[PDB]
C-alpha cells in the first residue's frame, strides 16, 4: 500500500540512523530497491519521490556521521538520486554524490535521473568555466562523461551525447565510442552544428566529424567537410583512404563541382572539369533544349506592342545568357554584321557573348579566333575576353591554351585590351590558385605606377584566382596599391574593386585573419575604415556572427568615403547572414527596417541586399517588396530592385517574376538605362534555359566561393550603376561563378544511364528518430532532372547503388544484386 | 513527328479540341515520366480525345443553329 | 517569426532561438537609434498624433463613385447629397476602387482612409475553412480516376515544374460524370482535404434564383471571389439542376435559366482571362447538359465514374468496416462481397444501419445477424433499375 510505502520510507530512515551495521546495510539496500521501484512510473512526480523530499536532510545528516566505505558508497548513490527533487540549483548535490563511490555505473536507474544529472553536469561545468576565470576538476568531469556518453550512444541518445560533449568541450573523446550504426545520425546531427555554434569550436566539430566519417569509410560527406575546412592535406588523406577508382572519380566530380584545384594523377581530366561540356551537351540533347531561343523570344515584344546600339547590347547579353554552353545560336554566329551594330564598348560584349555561348567548350576558340584578327582594338579585346570564358572553369593537366593566348595581350599598352586580358585571366582561372597565373599576374598586377583601372581589374583577377585561405603576397601587393596613388584617384570608383579584391582573399576562413584587421586599423586614410569593415565582414561570411552585425549596424546609424562605408555595411550584414536560413529570414527584416530609416546612399542597395541573400531561390516574400521598391523614386533604387529580381530569379524560369520584369520593361522604357538593365535581368532570369543557377551554397552546405565572389564583384560598385553601364565588360563575371544544376546517373564505365530519381522538398533529419525520409512531396522523376534550390535527390530503385549519399551533380551507380 | 498525319486523323474537330489534344499529348508523356512527347503519344492522345470524348461534343448540335 | 526545428529538446535548437533573439534585439536597437537620431517633432510617434488630429472624429462611412482628377472624388453616402470630397495623402490611392467604402471626415468630409470590406457575409459559408475529413486513403479503388484528378487539379498547384518544363498549360476543368452514389462527391472531399487553395463549393440549385437579375449576379460574384482568392478549386455540384426541375419560385422560367447558363459558360472561359481558377463539376445526368459547358477548353478531362466491381466492393467493405467493433463471427469475405450487384453507397448504408441496430440493442459489439439484417434492409430499400430489362 502507498501508506505502507510511506511507513517503509520512515522505518528505513530510522534503520539508517540506527548505528548497527546489519541495519545499515539492510535499510540502505531496501531504500535503494524502493527508490528503484519509486521509478516504476517515471512521471507525474511519483508519490514516493515526493515523500522522499523531507527525508533527504535526514539521509544527509546520517551520511555526515557515517564512516562505512562499504555501505556509504551506495548511500552516496541514494543521495544523488534524492537530490533530483532537492532541486536547490547551485548546490551540486547529486554530482558530488556520484563521486567518492566507485559505483558510478548508474545504468540501473531511470532515464529521468540520468538526464537530470547530465543537466547538472552541464550547469556545474559552466560554473567551472567561470570558476577558471576572474569542487570538481576538469578531469573529474571526464570520470562521469566517459560513462554517460556510452549510455546515450547505446540508448539512442546520439543528440544528447553530442550535446553533452559540446557543453563539456571534450568532443575529441567522441570517436572512441562510435559504432558502425551510430555514426550516421551523430554526424547528421553534428554537421549542422558548424554554422551556428560559436567559433573556434566550429573547426573542432568539423575535424571530429571528419574523423568519424573516415573511420566509417563514408567519404561522400567527408569530402564536403574537408572542403568546408579547406585543409588540402585532409582531402589528400580522404583520397588515400580509397582504393576503388570509382570513388576517386566521384570525389573528383564533387570537388570539380566545388571548383577546387586539388592535383591528383590519373584523375586530372575529371577535376579539370573537362567532361562538363560533354555532359552539358548530353543534357541539352536529352531535354530537347538544343533549339536556341532568340532574345526577342525572351522579350515577347510582339505580343506587347500596338538608341539602337544600347538595345543591341542588351540583346547580345540576353543571347549570351540564354544559349550558354549549348554551342549553337542563330543571332550572332551567322551574322557577322551584327557585331558592327553595337558601337564603342558594345562591340566588346558582342564578341564576348560568343565566348559565353561556348563556355566550358574548347571548340569556341576557333570561332573567337577570327575576331582576333580584326584591327579594331575593341573587337580584339572582346574576342580576347571571350577566350577566357570559352574555357572558364576548365583546366587541362598540362597546358591551358587560354593562358598561352592570353599572356601575350596582357602587356598591351591599350587600357581596354589589357583590361580585357586581365579580366579573362581572372575568369578562366577562378578558384584554381594557378601557380603560373600567380607568377604572371603578381608582377603584372599591383604596379602602383600603372593606370588605376588596370591595377584594380588585375587585383580583381587576383582575388578570383585565389579565393579563401588568404595570401600574404597578394595582400602586400594590394596594400602597395593602397599606398597613396594620388588623392583624386583614391576618390575614383575603381578603388572599390581593389577593396573587394582584398576582401575576397579571406572570405572562406573567418576569425582566422585577425591580423590584417590591425594593419588596416593602423592606416588613417578616409577610405580605410570602409575597407576594414568590408574585409572583416567578408571574411566572416558563412558563419552568421551577430556581434559583427551589431558593429555593422552601429556603423550604419548616423563624404564619398562615408558613402562607401555605408555601402559596404549592408553588403557585409547580407554576407554574414548568408549562412543558416534563419539568419536569411532575420536579415530580410533587417533590410526592411534599414530601408525604413536610411539615407539616400544606403537606399539604393537594400534591393541588392535581398538579392544576394536570396539568390537562385525566388521565395514569395522576397520579390514583392522588391516590386514595391521598383516603382519607387530614386531611379538607381529601381535599377537595384530589378537587378535583385534577376539575381533572385537566377535560372529558375519563374514565370511570375518574368511577368513582373516584362511589366517593368513596359514601364521603365523611357529611360534607356533602365531598359538595358531590365533586359539584362530578363536574360539572367532564364539563364541557360533553366539548367544553371547562381546558387551560393549547395547541398550539405558547401560554399561555392567562386559564385559568391562573382556576385560580390557585380554588386560592389553598382551603388553607382552608371559605372557598369559604361564598363559593362564586368557583367561577364557571373560566368565565373556559374555552374550547371542537374543530376546525371553516370554508369561505372562513364556513360549516363536511366534511373528513377525521387525529387521533393528538402527536410532536415535532426530531432526525428529511426530512419525518417529526407524528402517531402516526392516526384518519381527519371534520369537527368533539374532540382531547384531547396530539393534533394534519392534513388527510388532498390538497385543502382550510388557511392555518394548526397545525390546532386554527377552520380555514379553500381548494380546491387538484390531483387 | 508527322503533323500532317496527326491533322488528318482528326476530322471535323474545332480548334479547342486540337488544343485539348495538344494538352493531353503533353500530359501522357508526363504520366510515363518521359520528358519528350513522341508521335506514339500524340496518336494515343488524339484517339482518346476525339474518339473517347465524342459523345460530349458541341460542334454537332450548334452547327444546325448556324 | 520563423518556424523552429527540431521538435524535441536540442542544443542547436537553443542556438536557433538565440539567433532569433540576437537579430530581434538588433532590429530593436537599430530602430531605437534611428528614431532617436530623427527629429521627434516631426518623427517618432508624433506622426500618429498628427494623423489622428487631421483625421478628426467620428469618421463617417460612404461609397466611392469616381476618381476624377486624383486628389478629388465624388463619394455617395446613403444620406448625404454626394459631396465632391477631396482625397487626402494618408489614404492609399491604389485601394480606391470605384465602389469601395471610404472613410469621410465628419465635418469637412475629406477621405482619410479606405475601409476594406472584410465582411464576406455569404462567401464565409462558401469558403472552405476546415478540411472535411477523408484523405485519399478512404477511397477504395478508383485508382485511375484519382490519378487523373491529381494530375489535373493538384499537380498544377503544388508541383508546377513538370508542366512548365513540358510546356503545356494544365487542363482547365474536370467534370465527374457517372452513376449516382459512386464517390463523385467523396473524391471532391479528398481533393479538398489535401489542398493549398481555397475551395468554394456551390450547388447548381442555388444558381436557380427567384429574381430575374440575380441569376448571373450570383455566378459573377462566385467567380470574382474565386479569382481574388487565387488559386481556387470551385466545385459546382449538381450542375444538371439548372436544366431540369423547372422551379416555380423562378420568376423567369426557362429563359432566366438560359441566361444564367450563358453567364456561367462565359465566366468559365471568359474574355476577362482569369488566372488560377480550377473548376470541378460533378453530375448524375451528363446527357441533359448544354454542350457549350462540357466543350473542351472549358473542362478538358471528363472523368467517368462506374459502379464498383467485386474486388472494389470488398475493398470498400474493408475500408468502411475498418473502424468497426466487429465480433469474429462476422466474415468479411462473404459479407457483402456477394456478386449480386451493389454500389459505393450501399456498402456504407448497410454499415450505418447495422451500427444503428446494434446501438438499439445496446450491444457494443457487432453481430453477423445484425449485418445480415442491415444487408437485406438496404436491399429492399433500393430502386433496382430500368434499362436492364432491355438486355435481360
Ligand atoms: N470507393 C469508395 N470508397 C469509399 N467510400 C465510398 C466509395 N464509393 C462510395 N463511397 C461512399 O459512398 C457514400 C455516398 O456516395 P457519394 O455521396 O460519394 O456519391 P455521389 O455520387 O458523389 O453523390 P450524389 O449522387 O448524391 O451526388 C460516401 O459517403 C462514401 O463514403
Ligand atoms: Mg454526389
Amino acid at each position: 500500500e502507498d501508506a505502507k510505502l510511506k511507513t517503509d520510507l520512515e522505518l528505513l530512515v530510522e534503520r539508517l540512523k540506527e548505528d548497527d551495521s546489519s541495519l545499515y546495510e539492510a535499510s540502505l539496500n531496501a531504500l535503494k530497491e524502493s527508490i528503484k521501484n519509486s521509478t516504476s512510473s517515471m512521471t507525474a512526480v511519483p508519490k514516493p519521490l515526493k515523500f522522499l523530499r523531507p527525508t533527504y536532510p535526514d539521509l544527509c545528516s546520517i551520511y555526515d556521521k557515517w564512516t562505512d566505505p562499504n555501505l556509504k558508497s551506495s548511500l552516496a548513490d541514494v543521495l544523488s538520486i534524492l537530490a533530483m527533487t532537492y532541486s536547490e540549483n547551485g548546490k551540486h548535490d547529486s554530482l558530488r554524490y556520484r563521486l567518492l563511490s566507485d559505483v558510478s555505473d548508474f545504468e540501473g536507474w531511470g532515464h529521468e535521473y540520468i538526464r537530470h544529472l547530465a543537466l547538472e553536469i552541464g550547469e556545474v561545468y559552466n560554473d567551472q568555466v567561470e570558476k577558471d576565470a576572474e569542487e570538481f576538476s576538469k578531469e573529474d568531469t571526464l570520470r562521469l562523461c566517459l560513462d554517460i556518453v556510452p549510455y546515450f550512444l547505446k540508448h539512442n541518445g546520439e543528440e544528447d551525447a553530442v550535446d553533452l560533449l559540446l557543453e563539456i568541450e571534450s568532443i575529441d573523446k567522441l570517436p572512441q565510442f562510435v559504432d558502425e550504426n551510430t555514426f550516421q545520425r551523430v554526424c547528421q546531427y553534428m554537421v549542422a552544428c558548424v554554422p551556428l555554434l560559436p567559433p573556434p569550436e566550429d573547426v573542432a566539430f568539423l575535424k571530429t566529424a571528419y574523423s568519424i566519417y573516415l573511420s566509417q569509410n563514408e567519404l561522400t560527406d567527408a569530402i564536403a567537410l574537408a572542403v568546408r575546412l579547406g585543409e588540402e592535406d585532409m582531402i589528400r588523406s580522404v583520397f588515400d583512404a580509397t582504393s576503388d577508382p570509382v570513388m576517386h572519380k566521384q570525389l573528383a566530380y564533387i570537388l570539380a563541382a566545388q571548383k577546387t584545384s586539388f592535383e591528383y594523377e590519373g584523375v586530372q581530366d575529371i577535376i579539370g572539369n573537362g567532361k562538363l561540356s560533354e555532359h552539358f551537351l548530353y543534357l541539352a540533347k536529352e531535354l530537347n533544349l538544343t533549339g536556341p531561343k532568340v532574345p526577342e523570344d525572351i522579350y515577347k515584344s510582339h505580343l506587347d506592342n500596338s538608341d539602337s546600339a544600347q538595345q543591341n547590347l542588351a540583346s547580345s547579353f540576353v543571347n549570351g545568357f540564354l544559349n550558354l554552353g549549348y554551342c549553337n545560336d542563330k543571332l550572332i554566329v551567322d551574322n557577322d554584321n551584327w557585331v558592327y551594330k553595337t558601337k564603342g564598348d558594345g562591340m566588346t560584349s558582342a564578341v564576348a557573348s560568343i565566348g559565353s555561348i561556348y563556355q566550358w567548350n574548347l571548340d569556341g576558340l576557333q570561332q573567337l579566333d577570327k575576331y582576333l584578327y580584326v584591327d579594331e582594338p575593341e573587337v580584339k579585346a572582346g574576342a580576347l575576353l571571350g577566350i577566357g570564358i570559352s574555357a572558364s572553369g576548365v583546366h587541362d593537366g598540362e597546358v591551358e591554351p587560354a593562358l598561352l593566348l592570353l599572356q601575350d595581350y596582357v602587356t598591351n599598352p591599350d587600357t581596354k585590351i589589357s583590361s580585357a586580358a586581365i579580366l579573362g585571366l581572372g575568369i578562366a582561372f577562378a578558384g584554381s590558385k594557378n601557380d603560373e597565373v600567380l607568377g604572371l599576374l603578381l608582377p603584372i598586377a599591383a604596379s602602383t605606377d600603372l593606370p588605376i583601372e588596370t591595377a584594380a581589374m588585375a587585383s580583381l583577377a587576383l582575388a578570383h584566382v585565389f579565393v579563401g585561405t588568404c595570401n600574404g603576397d597578394i595582400t602586400t601587393s594590394i596594400m602597395d596599391n593602397f599606398l597613396e596613388r594620388t588623392a583624386i584617384e583614391l576618390k575614383t570608383d575603381w578603388v572599390r574593386f581593389l577593396a573587394l579584391a582584398l576582401g575576397i582573399l579571406y572570405m572562406g576562413q573567418g576569425e582566422q585573419v585577425d591580423d590584417v584587421l590591425e594593419t588596416i586599423s593602423a592606416i588613417e586614410h578616409p577610405m580605410t575604415s570602409a575597407i576594414e569593415v568590408l574585409v572583416g565582414s567578408c571574411a566572416y561570411t558563412g558563419t552568421g556572427d551577430v556581434l559583427l552585425i551589431q558593429d555593422l549596424l552601429h556603423r550604419l546609424t548616423p563624404e564619398a568615403g562615408i558613402v562607401d562605408e555605408l555601402a559596404y555595411a549592408v553588403l557585409g550584414i547580407a554576407l554574414i547572414a548568408l549562412g543558416e536560413d534563419i539568419g536569411k529570414e532575420m536579415s530580410l527584416r533587417h533590410f526592411g527596417h534599414l530601408m525604413h530609416y536610411g539615407n539616400e546612399h544606403i537606399r539604393r542597395m537594400v534591393p541588392l541586399a535581398m538579392g544576394i541573400v536570396s539568390v537562385s531561390d525566388p521565395q514569395m516574400k522576397v520579390f514583392d517588396t522588391l516590386t514595391r521598391f521598383s516603382h519607387d523614386a530614386d531611379l538607381e533604387v529601381s535599377m537595384n530592385s530589378i537587378f535583385a529580381m534577376g539575381l533572385c530569379g537566377a535560372g529558375t524560369n519563374n514565370a511570375r517574376l518574368a511577368q513582373l520584369l516584362r511589366q517593368l520593361a513596359s514601364y521603365y522604357s523611357r529611360e534607356q538605362d533602365a531598359l538595358f538593365i531590365t533586359r539584362l535581368a530578363q536574360g539572367l532570369l532564364h539563364l541557360g534555359k533553366g539548367t544553371m543557377t547562381m546558387d551560393v551554397f549547395n547541398d550539405a552546405h558547401v560554399l561555392n566561393k567562386v559564385t559568391l565572389a562573382s556576385i560580390l564583384t557585380t554588386a560592389v560598385g553598382l551603388v553607382s550603376p552608371s559605372f557598369m553601364l559604361k564598363h559593362h565588360q564586368l557583367f561577364y563575371m557571373l560566368n565565373a561563378g556559374i555552374r550547371p544544376k542537374f543530376i546525371l546517373a553516370l554508369n561505372d564505365e562513364g556513360e549516363p544511364i536511366k534511373v528513377n530519381v525521387r525529387v521533393g522538398q528538402a527536410v532536415e533529419t535532426v530531432g526525428q528518430a529511426g530512419r525518417p525520409k529526407k524528402i517531402t512531396g516526392w516526384i518519381t522523376q527519371s534520369t537527368p532532372v533539374l532540382l531547384n534550390h531547396g530539393e534533394r535527390a534519392e534513388l527510388e530503385t532498390d538497385e543502382y547503388i550510388s557511392y555518394t549519399s548526397h545525390i546532386e551533380g554527377v552520380v555514379i551507380l553500381k548494380k546491387n544484386p538484390d531483387y | 513527328i508527322r503533323w500532317e498525319l496527326i491533322s488528318r486523323l482528326c476530322p471535323n474537330s474545332t480548334g479547342a479540341e486540337l488544343r485539348s489534344v495538344c494538352t493531353e499529348a503533353g500530359m501522357f508523356a508526363i504520366r510515363a515520366r518521359r520528358k519528350v512527347a513522341t508521335e506514339k503519344d500524340f496518336l494515343k492522345a488524339v484517339d482518346k480525345v476525339i474518339s473517347g470524348y465524342k459523345k460530349f461534343s458541341s460542334t454537332s448540335r450548334y452547327m444546325q443553329y448556324n | 517569426l520563423p518556424n523552429i526545428y527540431p521538435s524535441t529538446r536540442c542544443k542547436l535548437k537553443l542556438l536557433r532561438m538565440e539567433r532569433i533573439k540576437d537579430h530581434l534585439l538588433l532590429e530593436e536597437e537599430f530602430v531605437s537609434n534611428s528614431e532617436i537620431l530623427k527629429p521627434f517633432e516631426k518623427k517618432q510617434e508624433e506622426e500618429k498624433k498628427q494623423l489622428e488630429e487631421i483625421r478628426g472624429n467620428p469618421l463617417s462611412i460612404g461609397t466611392l463613385e469616381e476618381i476624377i482628377d486624383d486628389d478629388h472624388a465624388i463619394v455617395t453616402s446613403p444620406t448625404m447629397p454626394d459631396y465632391y470630397v477631396s482625397i487626402l495623402s494618408f489614404v492609399d490611392k491604389e485601394l480606391l476602387e470605384p465602389g469601395c467604402s471610404v472613410l469621410l471626415h465628419h465635418k469637412t468630409m475629406s477621405i482619410v482612409g479606405v475601409l476594406q470590406d472584410d465582411a464576406d457575409p455569404m462567401v464565409s459559408v462558401m469558403k472552405m475553412d476546415k478540411s472535411p475529413t477523408e484523405s485519399y486513403s478512404d477511397i477504395g479503388g478508383l485508382e485511375s480516376q484519382i490519378q487523373e484528378i491529381k494530375e489535373s487539379v493538384e499537380l498544377p498547384l503544388t508541383h508546377p515544374e513538370l508542366y512548365e518544363e513540358m510546356g503545356i498549360k494544365p487542363p482547365k476543368g474536370v467534370i465527374l460524370y457517372g452513376a449516382p452514389g459512386t464517390g463523385k462527391t467523396l473524391l471532391a472531399k479528398a481533393v479538398a482535404n489535401q489542398t493549398s487553395a481555397t475551395f468554394l463549393r456551390i450547388v447548381g440549385s442555388e444558381l436557380i434564383q427567384k429574381y430575374l437579375g440575380d441569376g448571373p449576379r450570383l455566378c459573377r460574384q462566385i467567380f470574382k471571389v474565386a479569382g481574388e482568392n487565387a488559386p481556387s478549386i470551385v466545385f459546382i455540384d449538381e450542375i444538371d439542376a439548372i436544366g431540369t426541375k423547372r422551379y416555380d419560385s423562378n420568376s423567369g422560367g426557362e429563359r432566366e435559366i438560359q441566361r444564367t447558363m450563358l453567364e456561367l459558360l462565359n465566366q468559365l472561359d471568359g474574355f476577362d482571362d482569369r488566372g488560377d481558377v480550377k473548376v470541378i463539376m460533378a453530375t448524375n445526368k451528363i446527357e441533359t447538359l448544354d454542350p457549350a459547358l462540357i466543350r473542351p477548353g472549358r473542362i478538358d478531362r471528363k472523368i467517368l465514374f462506374e459502379n464498383p466491381d467485386l474486388s472494389t466492393k470488398k475493398k470498400i467493405l474493408g475500408i468502411h468496416t475498418s473502424k468497426m467493433n466487429l465480433s469474429e463471427d462476422v466474415n468479411l469475405e462473404t459479407l457483402v462481397t456477394t456478386k449480386d450487384d451493389l454500389s459505393g453507397a450501399d456498402i456504407q448504408a448497410m454499415c450505418t444501419e447495422a451500427g444503428l441496430l446494434a446501438l438499439r440493442e445496446r450491444r457494443m459489439q457487432v453481430t453477423a445477424e445484425d449485418f445480415k439484417q442491415a444487408k437485406e434492409r438496404v436491399m429492399k430499400n433500393k430502386v433496382e433499375e430500368n434499362l436492364e430489362g432491355l438486355y435481360l
